[PDB]
């Protein structure tokens, strides 16, 4: 609860089962009913504090991969209304950030951003093997965070009807201590890079790109230490194309930059203890209507 | 065993089961030393002394069985071990269908 | 004889006038091919006339199932008998009973492949104990009739295993104390382990909990207040502990009356945790916090051991429970 | 009931064990020589429980029949070992050595062997009680539970009522009811239970009621009230003369009514029923564990505005409650239980750590 | 704090969420009490919230724009068309 | 092979085979003059 340090707690997709990585070596989860909470599950394996636990999705089956310290992944699965480990990845030097999974057509690939100064993709079928790929030599330091491309094609681009096929091509951008933001694809086994920006000045903290499940409009929020929120916006077409907006002049170190489920309203948490819901109007640019506390 | 009687056998059997005497490596081996007094077929054997003389027998196994590991079993003799404990209850129910038979027998 | 109703009233007369003769070696010598199922059905219909005084058909069944080869028949008729026994008697009797069709039933499947470890319902029928006046004669107990087979439900051996560790956890009770038999033969498991608990029974309740996959809060609270008591207490405490304690371990050291029952309780929970668990540390977490609880810091072997483990837990539980000095030294 | 009246207004039967033991030979005697008068007050008693409950479904008012008289033989042979200071355990000779409660040890003997009778009149009471128990009128909803309280006195018989209760319990379904059902069993009581938190959280969905919207039934009728007084005054007298019983019934595994009890001690009751929960609690915290774990509770939920560093001094609780209710029904039987609870509570356990942990030892404020 | 259908933000953390008028100390009654006797004598010298709540936090509050937004739908789909 | 995935699946194999023999029985006892 409120007594331990809580990072951030997920949802189930329905809205009535909620999960906390609490700081007691553990992960509980409540069934929300009525008004009450109750708790039901306490799930012990996890060493140290747990960062993120991110959701997969119904149609795909129910996976919550946990991520805690002492390097090392868990991945669960679920029967019969219970949880128990089925997969245990670890064997890394420096601290392991946060994961994430892929949306819809994308399919179900879990991104472990490693700091180990490499890049480890976990990719996992339905219920085989899981295929562990590493990426080496990224730069000077370890990577910071990750973020995915929307299902479909990169750049916001009006299809016809009953002619799109979203493709299984990989896009991703990783963000971290090397004042540059870059973003790589590839074709199933081809990682390469596909544009380059010098506009940070400092030391870029965060990065998260907004698939919205909507339009495939995208856009990545960045976040360093000064506090240079650009806004790199693609829309265009098929090419790729960013621009530096700054959001606004912030002074702190912001940590992180959620996105809603649509990808379209901002949640940002840093070192200003409030969260301001910087939303985008029906005119562009952005307009702060909601403040609360951190 | 030598001057023959399985009466004091059994009740040695039964004395040693409820002592409790020696670690496992030698629990088997008292364990084992039942099927010399099962295989025999003569002397008047009781219905009610040999349902509680296997009642014993099984509750001793189950105990060894828990005490050497939790739900499984140790050690280098595994397959002849329960070749053996087959036998052995296979010599047991012998042994029990002959002492009904003659429990039968003697209300006659 | 060729007529089949006809035999079938032969054999049904040749088994009353042999259990009137007090004859059952002869038809246990005797075989029957094809008509081993007549044989059967008759001598069922007549346990299901008469009352089970007159020796015992179901032991009959049982030998004849030997005889002819019938492991899986034999095993459906002793837990048959059991069960009937069962819903006869449910006192010391009954129990010893039920606890020996249930070993000779785990036998007989464990006897033949796994592909027939689970069992289907037995046949249900009732047994009319003394033609004259009441049908039913039970001094303790409803009724005769095994549960019917309704509600398919094929019983496995984990089923089978579960029902022979509560009967003879009823049968250790009633021992220990001959005013609670038919108390075990309706309690429940919680009532059960706390009885094994207070009493000191401990490898009996932990073997009853593992094996109904409950938990070991109570029993660890017992054993916080039991170690208090021997805190607390003198030689007279200290005797009447060793009296029930003297065989439960491993007397690796040389026990005498010397040295108090601490250092036996701590080998105890030592050989416990290593049966258990050596990984898991609610049970070292519910032991220490029961010993908070009661008043008192945890042990220096245990403050090592947990300590040689993590730390972090330690300063945490240190901060909830107001130690702040031991925490700021550890963190330090 | 005139007689039932004369006994219970004279201390002379009390004395004279010749007395009890006649009073007890008519009881067992009548029956046996009305036959059919037993099954005809029956069936008139059920007949006029279906008038009332149709009376009082349609709107009319009840009916008041005279035909209680089972009702008023069960109340004078209630009242009769209860003001009997005497302790012959007449409930051992009035129920049927059938029921479980046996002191076996041996095989087929000593209390268990097997293909026994027991004796005619108690297989006959044995079967009028498993009768009765289904299709319950609801005009004796009470005295049922009023005699089993009064039948509960002793070992031995508080031993014969909770096999009974067992028996009674289970997957049943004319044993959950009122009009048509036994009150006597484990899931009956459960249902109940839940229903008045079910209406307690109608009042108000939180702990500790500020303002009741509409009156329950629980207060305004007074077949509830009975009901609830008997039934927690039988199970007081069950787990004050057993502990076994007590064990079973606190260690249930389907539902928790430790929770239930303290949610309601929080709350604000009647003074009867906090009285009644407290020596309920008293008696379960009769064994040493039980009153450890009580006392942690009760230090825990502080029931007492416990003062030695913060506080607020003579708040809302047990001091308002008494000197709020108590002393508008100018009747103080809050104060005793309270006394007597925490007198047992220390003598069972001295309070070695008051509070979890975040507390200390200390008892100045009590 | 958590997230939602869009627009709809849960409990998570610290947030402002609906207000109602019944603080301790305030006009016509509404009062309250918290946890103050429960640290006595000794205790541990750090304060923090103790358990959680799962409240909505909305910016509706309107029970009669039901037929404002289905009105102007309801007309709209009468000059509809489906495409197919 | 037919099912035989767990115990209810050899169960219901069992049952099957039985059922298939009491058929066969007794399509060939009416085939047959009675």
């Amino acid at each position: 609860s409120h007594e331990d340090m809580i990072h951030d707690a997920q949802m189930d997709y329905y809205g009535i089962r909620l999960a906390t990585c609490s700081s007691d070596r553990s992960v509980k989860i409540f069934d929300v009913k009525n008004g009450g909470q109750i708790l039901i599950a306490d799930l012990r394996g996890h060493d140290g504090p747990v960062w993120q636990v991110a959701w997969a999705h119904p149609m795909y089956g129910n996976i919550l991969a946990s991520c805690s310290y002492d390097r090392k992944v868990i991945i669960w699965k679920e029967e019969n209304g219970t949880w128990e480990k089925t997969y245990e990845y670890t064997g890394h030097d420096s601290s392991v950030n946060s994961v994430c999974w892929a949306p819809h057509d994308f399919g179900l690939v879990l991104a472990c951003g490693s700091s180990d100064g490499a890049i480890s993709i976990l990719t996992f079928t339905g219920d085989g093997p899981w295929e562990v790929k590493k990426i080496s030599n990224a730069h000077t330091i370890g990577c910071n965070a990750v973020s995915w491309a929307p299902s479909v094609i990169p750049g916001s681009l009006v299809d016809q009807p009953s002619s799109q096929k979203p493709n299984y091509i990989k896009r991703f951008v990783s963000g971290g201590c090397d004042n540059l933001v870059k973003i790589w694809r590839e074709e199933d086994g081809q990682w390469k890079e596909d544009q380059k920006l010098e506009a940070h000045s400092d030391w870029v903290r965060d990065v998260a790109w907004a698939p919205s499940i909507g339009l495939p409009t995208s856009t990545i929020a960045s976040c360093s230490q000064d506090g240079r929120v650009y806004i790199w916006t693609s829309d265009d077409a098929a090419t790729n194309c960013w621009t530096p907006k700054l959001l606004h002049k912030f002074n702190d170190v912001v940590w992180h930059v959620s996105w809603s489920i649509t990808a379209n309203i901002l949640a940002v948490s840093g070192g200003d203890n409030k969260v301001t819901l910087w939303k985008e109007s029906v005119d562009g640019q952005w307009a702060c209507i909601s403040d609360v506390n951190k | 065993y030598s001057q023959e009687q399985f009466s004091e056998a059994a009740s040695l059997l039964l004395s040693l089961m409820t002592a409790r005497i020696a670690p496992c490596s030698f629990w088997l081996t008292l364990l084992l030393d039942a099927l010399p007094l099962l295989e025999q077929k003569q002397v008047i054997f009781s219905a009610e002394q040999t349902y509680e003389l296997m009642r014993c027998l099984e509750d001793r196994m189950a105990a060894k069985l828990e005490s050497t590991s939790p739900d499984e079993i140790q050690k280098q003799d595994s397959s002849i071990d329960n070749t053996k404990v087959e036998m052995l209850r296979l010599a047991l129910a012998r042994n029990l269908a002959r002492a009904i038979v003659t429990e039968g027998a003697l209300q006659e | 004889i060729p007529d089949t109703s006809r035999q079938l009233d032969c054999l049904r007369q040749l088994v009353v006038v042999l259990c009137e003769r007090s004859q059952l070696q002869d038809l246990v010598e005797f075989p029957y091919v094809n008509l081993h199922n007549e044989v059967v059905g008759i001598i069922e219909s007549r346990a299901r006339a008469v009352d089970l005084m007159t020796h015992n058909y179901y032991e009959l069944l049982y030998a004849f199932h030997i005889y002819r080869h019938n492991y899986r028949k034999a095993g459906t008729v002793m837990f048959e008998y059991g069960m009937r026994l069962g819903r006869e008697v449910r006192t010391l009797r009954g129990l010893q009973k039920q606890v020996n069709s249930y070993l000779a039933c785990l036998n007989c499947l464990r006897l033949i492949r796994p592909e027939y470890a689970w069992i289907v319902q037995p046949v249900s029928g009732a047994v009319y104990e003394r033609p004259g006046a009441s049908p039913k004669r039970n001094y303790d107990g409803e009724s005769s009739a095994v549960p019917s087979s309704s509600q398919i439900e094929i019983l496995e051996l984990r089923d089978l295993e579960k029902e022979y560790v509560l009967a003879q956890t009823r049968l250790t009770l009633a021992k220990h104390n001959p005013s609670t038999a038919a108390i075990a033969g309706s309690s429940a498991a919680e009532e059960m382990v706390a009885l094994l608990v207070q009493a000191g029974l401990f490898d009996t309740a932990i073997s009853l909990c593992q094996t109904f996959k409950l938990g070991l809060t109570s029993i660890f609270e017992g054993l916080a207040c039991k170690c208090i008591r021997l805190q607390q207490g003198g030689e007279a405490a200290q005797a009447e502990a060793w009296e029930w304690l003297a065989a439960n371990q491993l007397a690796t050291v040389i026990t005498t009356k010397e040295s108090s029952a601490t250092d036996e309780a701590w080998r105890l929970m030592i050989s416990y945790l290593d049966k258990y668990e050596s990984k898991n540390t609610l049970y070292h977490h519910c032991i220490i916090n029961k010993l908070l609880s009661h008043g008192v810091p945890l042990p220096n072997w245990l403050i090592n051991r947990y300590k040689a483990m993590d730390a972090a837990e330690l300063l945490r539980l240190y901060l909830k429970y107001d130690l702040l000095e031991e925490a700021a030294e550890l963190v330090l | 009931l005139f007689l039932t009246e004369a006994v219970v207004g004279s201390e002379s039967f009390c004395t004279d064990e010749f007395f009890i033991r006649r009073i007890h030979k008519l009881v067992t005697d009548f029956p046996t020589l009305m036959p059919m008068k037993v099954k005809q007050l029956r069936n008139r008693a059920e007949e006029d429980a279906r008038l009332i409950q149709m009376s009082m479904q349609m709107g009319n008012e009840p009916p008041a029949s005279l035909r209680r008289d089972l009702e008023h033989l069960l109340l004078l042979i209630g009242e009769l070992y209860r003001k009997d200071p005497f302790h012959l355990e007449l409930a051992l000779e009035y129920w049927c050595p059938t029921e479980p409660l046996q002191s076996t040890s041996l095989m087929g003997s000593f209390l268990g062997v097997a293909h026994q009778r027991p004796p005619q009149r108690q297989v006959l009471l044995s079967k009028f009680v498993r009768q009765m128990s289904d299709l319950l009128p609801a005009t004796l909803y009470l005295p049922y539970l009023k005699m089993l309280r009064g039948l509960a006195s002793g070992p031995q018989c508080a031993h014969y009522c909770f096999s009974l209760l067992k028996a009674n319990g289970g997957s049943s379904a004319e044993n959950l009811q009122a009009a048509g059902g036994s009150p006597v069993s484990w899931d009956h009581f459960f249902h109940s239970l839940m229903l008045y938190h079910e209406h307690l959280r109608r009042d108000l969905p939180n702990t500790d009621n500020i303002h009741q919207r509409h009156p329950p039934l629980r207060g305004i009728t007074q077949r509830e009230l009975d009901g609830l007084i008997a039934c927690l005054q039988l199970t007081c007298t069950i787990i004050d003369w057993s502990e076994s019983a007590r064990l079973a019934l606190c260690e249930h595994a389907q539902w928790m009514p430790v929770v239930v009890i303290l949610g309601l001690l929080q709350c604000s009751i009647p003074p009867l029923l906090k009285a009644e929960l407290l020596k309920t609690l008293a008696a379960f915290g009769k064994s040493p564990e039980i009153a450890a774990s009580l006392w942690q509770s009760l230090e825990y939920t502080q029931i007492l505005q416990t003062v030695r560093a913060t506080g607020l001094r003579q708040g809302v609780g047990i001091e308002v409650e008494l000197n709020e209710i108590e002393s508008r029904c100018e009747e103080y039987p809050l104060t005793r239980a309270f006394c007597q609870l925490i007198s047992t509570l220390v003598e069972s356990s001295f309070p070695t750590n008051l509070g979890a942990g975040l507390r200390a030892p200390g008892f100045e404020p009590y | 704090v958590g997230w939602g259908p869009n627009w709809t933000l849960v409990h998570n953390g610290d947030k402002l969420s609906e207000r109602l008028n019944a603080e301790e100390d305030r006009d016509m009654d509404t009062i309250d009490y918290g946890f103050l006797p429960k640290p006595t004598s000794a205790k541990s010298l750090t304060e923090s919230p103790f358990k959680v709540h799962v409240e909505k936090l909305s910016l509706e509050q309107k029970t009669k724009d039901l037929q404002s937004y289905l009105l102007p739908l309801e007309i709209e789909l009468k000059n509809s068309t489906v495409d197919k | 092979l037919i099912q035989c995935y767990s115990a209810k699946g050899r169960l219901a194999q069992s049952e099957m085979a039985k059922r298939v023999a009491n058929i066969l029985r007794v399509v060939l006892s009416l085939q047959q003059p009675p």
